[PDB]
């Protein structure tokens, strides 16, 4: 079978992955140099972060990467176990490697590690640290102990702008022959908002979906982030607008309340243009319709209710 | 066997040429399915779209009647704790074919029930077996699900069953069973169903168990209205009509009037005016915040138990109050 | 093959195992030295209170070869030591995990080992996979052939000799039965052969004890409990207390129990005593536990004398014990109680 | 008797082998059984990754009554937790029971165990449970696409589970070549804590009887291509306690990446049915072949 | 690839990085530890991650032990002097015959030795899995146990505890 477009152009080589061009070039000195120290990347999904550490890891150690790596996630046994014997048996490890070139312990998700393993993970860094060293990859970097973070170079990933994502469909689409439109291309980068593995995902369902990708055949089957949509909503100078939006473009969509009220409260959290007292008032209005959908009234007219306290505190 | 089943289990699609009102998708499956290229997919929806049935019938076209043996379905009855997920789910994942049947499917029914950790495990197990396996997440409530499975997942949204679809499958169980539908009683329920097929099977049923002699009866709205007991439009339009132009002791006597009639509940008729009073047009805006806030708290109220009089009460000087602006 | 040795007999096997399995309770990994003469496995602690050495002559292994100079990968490994006579000797060591090489020497429950071989190839034709793996092949009765390849990390030698001091002091203050002869000029020829060199500050005191009634007392001393061991040796009668001092908490309370269980032995039983002139002793239980009960292992009839010797001189100062076996040689040093 | 399947036995050996025998494929879960004119048999699957089938034939029991007409054969489904409680109590004194039957009467009844002695007979009834829809037919050995098979004696393939399971294996390989001269290579190489390690049969006919590779058609055969299986040995040690009685065991891989192995101790035959990982990683492939060569 | 932070790490105790009066205080309670009867057993030291807790123990040890350390009888393990000064506990060690919980009970029992001729400063740093109860329970046993212990001579003992909050986790 066809592997999906996201797994089958996966990058093989730093040169091929786009966005964030210091922290790559950062990153492809390094895999030049060979001294690469511990290690931890942060960013949101679908950046490039797994496949950005991969590539470091093949490309530093050559031949020898079966042997000087050793790679564990959250779907492994990662305990304080774990710690004791198999990444201390690794690190103790003799491997002859090319001169400035350590072995590579990558933690994909080491967020999710327990305390006890992390803690027990600063004396393998401490004693270990001269023939091996450790690549962090998680979505917060807050998560892993600060006395590991002491250790490590911190590297932060942004999300991706829409050149970089532009780029890298059209390679993609160049590799695959895709027939597609501009305004098509443009609807997917503004229904990605900047994670690529969507971005790709979204291409392939419509390029399947129809064979050209056009505006009006994205959005077919793609619909457009409703955070942006609960914005929108929520910055309606009249509250007809307000239940008007949420109306047609939420509730008859299937989206349920909790998820309304869930992303109600996020996109009020970032409203830069409202007063703060009006932010905190909006904020409890949404903390009580929140309450009272849990208690187990999910109903359209309660977000009406909340939409109407929110406009009387606008006024 | 299948006779003494109930009507919303009897009449589950068994085809992707059965289920109705997702055409976009189904195509897309379908499709898909056809170029042998389907990816990992997430089905987000409301209850009663078609989501089982949908990957259900995918996996029966995908593997014919076998499906069964090379299809691991996971929902929120067993237990998917991230030791479930590191054995039985990976251990599956990683083994091959029974016959060299293409790859295998994963099918996570109910997903939003599943712990954080679990899914946090099952990032890179979807990642790293995505050539021999591929993964179906089912949901109502996307808030539950982390970004990183979302961002893995190929998004499809289950809408509220358009009219059209509703009409076709009525029409397929009144063929089927000896039965007979009005076009008036057919839109009442419809209006009712609130797009969820499970509720119109199950009211159909109710009605044709209703009628005396099904095999010449016909099923009228008063035949829907009395097996779910709700108000008429009529009485929303009369209780409205008395609310805003009678006084108080008019109101009061025609409400209580008319939920002893038929024993009508009171939150019935809240929602029929609420959606009765979404039409009308407004001359004064605070007029429509004092009527949802005061009616989203009698409904708040009402849900806990409370006294029936006072809230009744409550509604008229609520709607009275609010329209006096 | 940089080098090769190999075991047949059954009780070898069964000392062997013995052996490797008290040096992985002492340390989580064994420190293992070839020479051209004899093989090494040692161990010590995280405190550097204990260590414990095991050397097995050359003739102990069916086979034996050691090719030095052939070794390239893990030259780290590779020491030369100058002879007193100027001669140069080369060693080769390394570290390997203990419990690993514990499971992998032990007999299986139902069948048995014809042969245990041991080998190290570090040299031009070795593939990278196989570079600082111990190689073991094991052959059993039923023709089945097990191969495991732990890895292991080269690491320098640093010889022990408080044992040469202890033997050169004690021949110096104690030097009649033909016996004491005998074991006197038995340690000189161990302190020439080796390949190093009235006050009070002289005291030494020697003990050899028949190791079964040693080990039949041990038997009920339950180290769990009984962490303390303490010696006390007169002209008529030497005393061994496995015994745990009481901890009192704040308002008197009894924090830990203290316990003691005594046995004595008569001077007479006793093969061998001299003391400088109540010497008294006190040091940790669990290694000497442990370690008197590798010897037997082997139970070899000709020659067979299970004879414990231990050394001590003062309070503080380490305390020798040492095990003798037609090709094994046994040796523990502990510290002992600085107290008085 | 007047129920539909009968069969009364004096021999307690049976029943507690086989239920020791299916105790690997876990303690709380279901087992179903078939019932025949030929026998009983258990079967149990997990993960729909491997299955187990023990079969108890006619001549096993002294007595043996199948009258059921409409159908040829009866499937039921019950907890193996709670026929292991019942036996484990109702067997404390093992000397002294004399007889054993089991009896079933259709759908709908319950599976009734009896335990009869001189003068004291207890009786425990099973509940019985909707078999799943997954089919244990389903994981099956190709009989046209064997890609190798071999003989091996209980005694050696037990010795060899063991140390396998003692040093902690996590992987398991089975490789299997052939040669001229009647040369014959099965080994199994596992993946642990310790690294690599092989454990190699000898090529005598006390060992490992006969070896053959055939190409993956089970007719052609092919000398100097050696045919590698990879496995989890969290499913291949459930074999462990089966082969622990077992008089002699035959491998049986077909292409398709399934492993049978069937194992005879007048007597109890076993059925594993297992399948192969995805793929071998490049590491483990050339540790394997250096391990081989 | 040597890291900086190791690379030009401190050779002495003027280039340690540490407030001037803090310093003073370590090291007048450390001495006053040295004493044959010091009335303080054990000393622990609390704080962020990286300021210098285990670095300044080190140096501040690599004065005091030679300095009160009684000469050996002409006895030593090796011929080296056994240049052991700093005695530190590791929480990842298994042996064979000592189940996990007891490891650090098995430390203490050897550490207790390390007086006079054996004198040697004990550090703490890298602790048992305190997360498990039962194991955090007997780590309070032991420590209690050797605060009241009745033995005349003890070396001093340094508790070194890196402060930090634990992340939560799903
Ligand atoms: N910068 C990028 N350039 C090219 N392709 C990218 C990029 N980021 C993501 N992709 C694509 O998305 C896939 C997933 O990338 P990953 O690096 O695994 O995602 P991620 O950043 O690790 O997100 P998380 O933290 O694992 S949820 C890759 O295989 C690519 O196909
Ligand atoms: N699109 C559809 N076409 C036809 N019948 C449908 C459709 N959707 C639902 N039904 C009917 O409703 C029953 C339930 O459908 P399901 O697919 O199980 O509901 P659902 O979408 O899974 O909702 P949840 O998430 O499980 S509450 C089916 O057995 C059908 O009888
Ligand atoms: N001038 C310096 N002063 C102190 N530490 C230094 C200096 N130069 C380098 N370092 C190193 O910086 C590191 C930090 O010192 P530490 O004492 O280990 O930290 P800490 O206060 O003990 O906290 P933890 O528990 O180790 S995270 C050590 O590895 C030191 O060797
Ligand atoms: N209270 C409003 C009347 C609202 C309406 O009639 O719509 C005045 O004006
Ligand atoms: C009725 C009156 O109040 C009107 N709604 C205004 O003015
Ligand atoms: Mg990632
Ligand atoms: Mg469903
Ligand atoms: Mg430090």
């Amino acid at each position: 079978l066809q592997l999906p477009w996201v797994e089958k152009y996966r990058p093989q080589v730093l040169s091929d992955i786009v966005g964030n061009k210091e922290t790559i070039d950062r990153l492809q000195q390094i895999a030049k140099d060979g001294n690469m120290p511990h290690m931890i990347i942060s960013g949101m999904p679908g950046i490039g972060k797994t496949t950005s550490v991969h590539c470091l890891a093949h490309e530093l150690l050559g031949r020898s990467y079966a042997d000087g790596v050793l790679e564990l996630n959250a779907s492994d046994d990662r305990g304080i176990d774990v710690v004791r014997n198999q990444i201390k048996h690794f690190a103790q490890k003799k491997l002859h490697l090319p001169p400035g070139k350590h072995k590579i312990v990558i933690l994909d998700e080491a967020d999710s590690m327990t305390a006890g393993a992390q803690q027990a993970l600063r004396r393998t860094m401490e004693l270990y640290s001269n023939s091996t060293r450790f690549a962090f990859a998680c979505n917060q970097s807050n998560k892993i102990i600060e006395p590991l973070q002491s250790r490590c170079a911190i590297l932060r990933y942004s999300k991706l702008s829409d050149e970089d994502v532009l780029k890298r469909l059209l390679q993609i689409i160049k590799l695959e022959d895709v027939k597609y439109t501009n305004d098509g291309l443009e609807a997917i980068i503004f229904t990605a908002e900047g994670d690529m593995r969507q971005a790709i995902n979204n291409l392939q369902s419509t390029v399947a979906g129809h064979g050209l990708v056009n505006a009006d055949n994205v959005f077919k089957i793609v619909d457009s982030p409703h955070p942006l949509i609960v914005k929108k909503m929520l910055l309606a100078s009249n509250l007809e607008d307000s239940i008007q939006i949420l109306r047609t473009d939420l509730w008859k969509k299937g989206y349920s309340s909790i998820d309304i009220v869930t992303t109600s409260f996020r996109v009020t959290k970032n409203l830069a243009q409202v007063k703060e007292s009006v932010r905190l008032e909006m904020i409890k209005e949404i903390g009580l319709t929140h309450m009272r959908i849990l208690e187990g009234v999910g109903t359209y007219l309660q977000l009406a209710s909340m939409l109407a306290k929110i406009h009387k505190l606008n006024n | 066997s299948k006779e003494n089943l109930p009507w919303v289990e009897k009449y589950r699609p068994e085809t992707l040429d059965e289920v109705y009102g997702q055409n976009e998708v189904i195509t897309t499956v379908r499709k898909f399915v056809d170029e042998g290229k389907l990816p990992h997919l997430l089905f987000y929806g409301p209850p009663g779209t078609g989501k089982t049935s949908t990957i259900v019938a995918l996996a029966r076209e995908i593997y014919g009647k076998n499906y069964s043996n090379m299809v691991l379905e996971l929902n929120a009855s067993d237990d998917r704790g991230i030791d479930v997920v590191r054995n039985q789910i990976k251990d599956f994942a990683s083994t091959r074919q029974i016959f060299s049947k293409g790859f295998k499917l994963i099918i996570l029914d109910e997903a939003d029930a599943m712990t954080n950790a679990a899914q946090n495990a099952l990032r890179r197990v979807i990642e790293r077996y995505t050539k021999n396996t591929r993964f179906c997440v089912l949901a109502n409530y996307a808030h539950k699900l982390t970004p990183a499975l979302l961002s893995r997942c190929t998004r499809f949204r289950f809408q509220p069953l358009p009219q059209e679809a509703i009409e076709r499958r009525i029409a397929n169980v009144l063929v089927h069973e000896k039965l007979k539908l009005s076009p008036n009683a057919e839109k009442a329920l419809i209006e009712l169903s609130n797009g969820d097929m499970r509720r119109v099977l199950n009211v159909l049923q109710s009605c044709k168990a209703t009628l005396d002699n099904p095999d010449e009866d016909e099923i009228s709205d008063d035949v829907i209205y009395e097996c779910c007991g709700a108000p008429r439009p009529s009485d929303l339009k009369a209780v409205l009509k008395s609310i805003l132009e009678d006084d108080w002791g008019t109101a009061h006597y025609t409400l209580n009037k008319v939920r002893s009639a038929k024993g009508l509940a009171l939150i019935d008729l809240i929602e029929g005016i609420v959606k009765i009073l979404e039409d009308y047009e407004l001359q004064n805006e605070e007029t429509r915040v004092h009527l949802l806030t005061k009616l989203a708290d009698i409904e708040y109220s009402i849900s806990k138990g409370g006294n029936d009089q006072i809230q009744g009460s409550a509604v008229i000087g609520a709607i009275k109050a609010s329209f006096e602006n | 093959m940089s080098f090769k040795a190999t075991i047949t007999e059954s009780g070898k096997q069964n000392i062997w195992f013995r052996a490797i399995y008290v040096l992985s309770t002492i340390q989580d990994d064994i420190k293992i030295t070839v020479t051209t003469n004899e093989l090494i496995a040692w161990s010590m602690n995280e405190t550097d209170t204990t260590l414990c050495q095991v050397r097995f002559q050359k003739s102990f292994f069916e086979e034996y070869e050691f090719k030095p100079h052939e070794i390239v990968f893990g030259e780290n490994g590779v020491q030369v030591i100058e002879d007193t006579y100027g001669n140069s000797h080369k060693l080769y060591s390394f570290r390997v995990n203990g419990r690993h090489l514990t499971t992998i020497s032990r007999k299986p429950d139902g069948d048995g080992i014809k042969s245990f071989t041991i080998a190290v190839n570090n040299t031009s034709t070795c593939p990278e996979s196989l570079a600082n793996r111990l190689i073991v092949v094991i052959e059993m009765d039923s023709l089945i052939v097990k191969e495991y390849c732990p890895q292991f990390q080269p690491i320098k030698y640093d010889p022990i000799i408080i044992n040469l001091k202890y033997k050169r002091r004690f021949l110096d203050v104690f030097g009649l039965d033909p016996k004491l002869l005998d074991v006197f000029t038995n340690t000189e020829r161990e302190l020439t052969s080796a390949l190093f060199n009235l006050t009070a500050a002289d005291e030494i005191n020697y003990i050899c004890c028949n190791s079964t009634l040693l080990k039949n007392f041990l038997d009920n001393c339950n180290v769990n409990v009984t962490d303390e061991v303490k010696l006390e040796i007169n002209v008529h009668r030497l005393s061994i207390t496995a015994f745990t001092k009481a901890v009192y908490g704040k308002n008197n309370d009894l924090l830990r129990n203290a316990l003691s269980m005594s046995n004595t032995i008569s001077t007479l039983d006793l093969e061998h005593y001299c003391l400088f002139t109540m010497k008294s002793i006190i040091f940790k239980l669990k290694d000497f536990k442990n370690f008197i009960t590798i010897g037997p292992s082997w139970k070899t009839t000709q020659d067979g004398n299970d004879n414990i010797s231990l050394w001590f001189c003062h309070p503080g100062d380490p305390i020798l014990m040492q095990m003798q076996k037609p090709g094994v040689k046994l040796e523990l040093v502990e510290v002992t109680d600085s107290n008085i | 008797l007047a129920n539909k399947f009968s069969a009364s036995t004096v021999h307690l050996e049976h029943i507690t082998t086989a239920l020791s025998c299916l105790t690997p494929f876990g303690s709380k879960d279901d087992v179903l059984i078939f019932i025949d004119a030929d026998g009983l048999s258990f079967v149990r699957e997990n993960n729909h990754v491997i299955k187990i089938q023990l079969l108890l034939s006619r001549e096993l029991f002294m007595s043996y009554s199948y009258r059921n007409e409409t159908e040829d054969h009866m499937k039921l489904c019950v907890k193996i937790n709670h026929i292991l409680d019942s036996v484990s109590v109702m067997n404390r004194n093992s000397d002294d029971i004399v007889e054993c039957t089991l009896s079933y009467d259709g759908h709908g009844s319950p599976f009734v165990l009896i335990f009869e002695d001189s003068f004291i007979s207890e009786r425990v009834e099973y509940s019985t449970y909707l078999i799943k829809d997954f089919d244990t037919n389903g994981l099956e050995l190709d009989r046209e696409r064997i890609s190798f098979e071999a003989i091996i004696k209980g005694e050696a393939l037990h010795s060899a589970l063991k140390d396998l399971k003692e040093i902690g294996c996590k992987e398991c390989y089975v490789y299997a070549k052939t040669e001229a001269n009647d040369e014959n290579v099965f080994a199994l190489i596992s993946k642990s804590q310790l690294g690599f390690s092989k454990i190699k049969l000898p090529s005598n006919r006390s060992i490992l009887e006969k070896l053959q590779v055939f190409d993956g058609d089970s007719t052609t055969v092919i000398d100097g291509f050696a045919v590698i299986g990879f496995f989890d040995f969290t499913s291949f040690d459930k074999i462990r306690k089966s082969t622990k009685i077992a008089s002699k065991v035959l491998f049986r891989m077909d292409v398709h990446g399934v492993l049978s192995v069937n194992i005879l101790s007048p007597g109890i035959v076993i059925e594993v049915c297992m399948l192969e990982k995805e793929s071998i990683d490049e590491a483990a492939q050339t540790e394997i072949e250096l391990l081989m060569e | 690839g040597e890291q900086w932070y190791e690379k030009f790490k401190p050779n002495c105790l003027e280039q340690v990085a540490i407030h001037k009066r803090k310093l003073k205080d370590v090291q007048e309670a450390l001495d006053a530890m040295f004493l044959p009867n010091a009335k303080h057993r054990i000393l622990l030291l609390s704080g962020p991650s990286g300021c210098s807790k285990s670095t300044v123990i080190k140096e501040l040890s690599k004065i005091l032990v030679p300095k009160y350390r009684q000469n050996s009888n002409g006895t030593s393990f090796r011929s080296t002097p056994n240049e052991h000064k700093v005695t530190e506990f590791r929480g990842d060690c298994i042996v064979n015959d000592l189940p996990q919980m007891e490891s650090f009970s098995e430390f203490l029992k050897g550490a207790r030795y390390l007086v006079m001729s054996n004198l040697s400063l004990i550090l703490i740093e890298d602790l048992p899995n305190v997360f498990h109860i039962d194991t955090r329970r007997r780590f309070q046993q032991l420590i209690l146990q050797w605060l009241y212990s009745s033995e005349p001579l003890l070396p001093p003992l340094v508790i070194c505890i890196t402060e930090c909050e634990i992340p939560e986790n799903d």
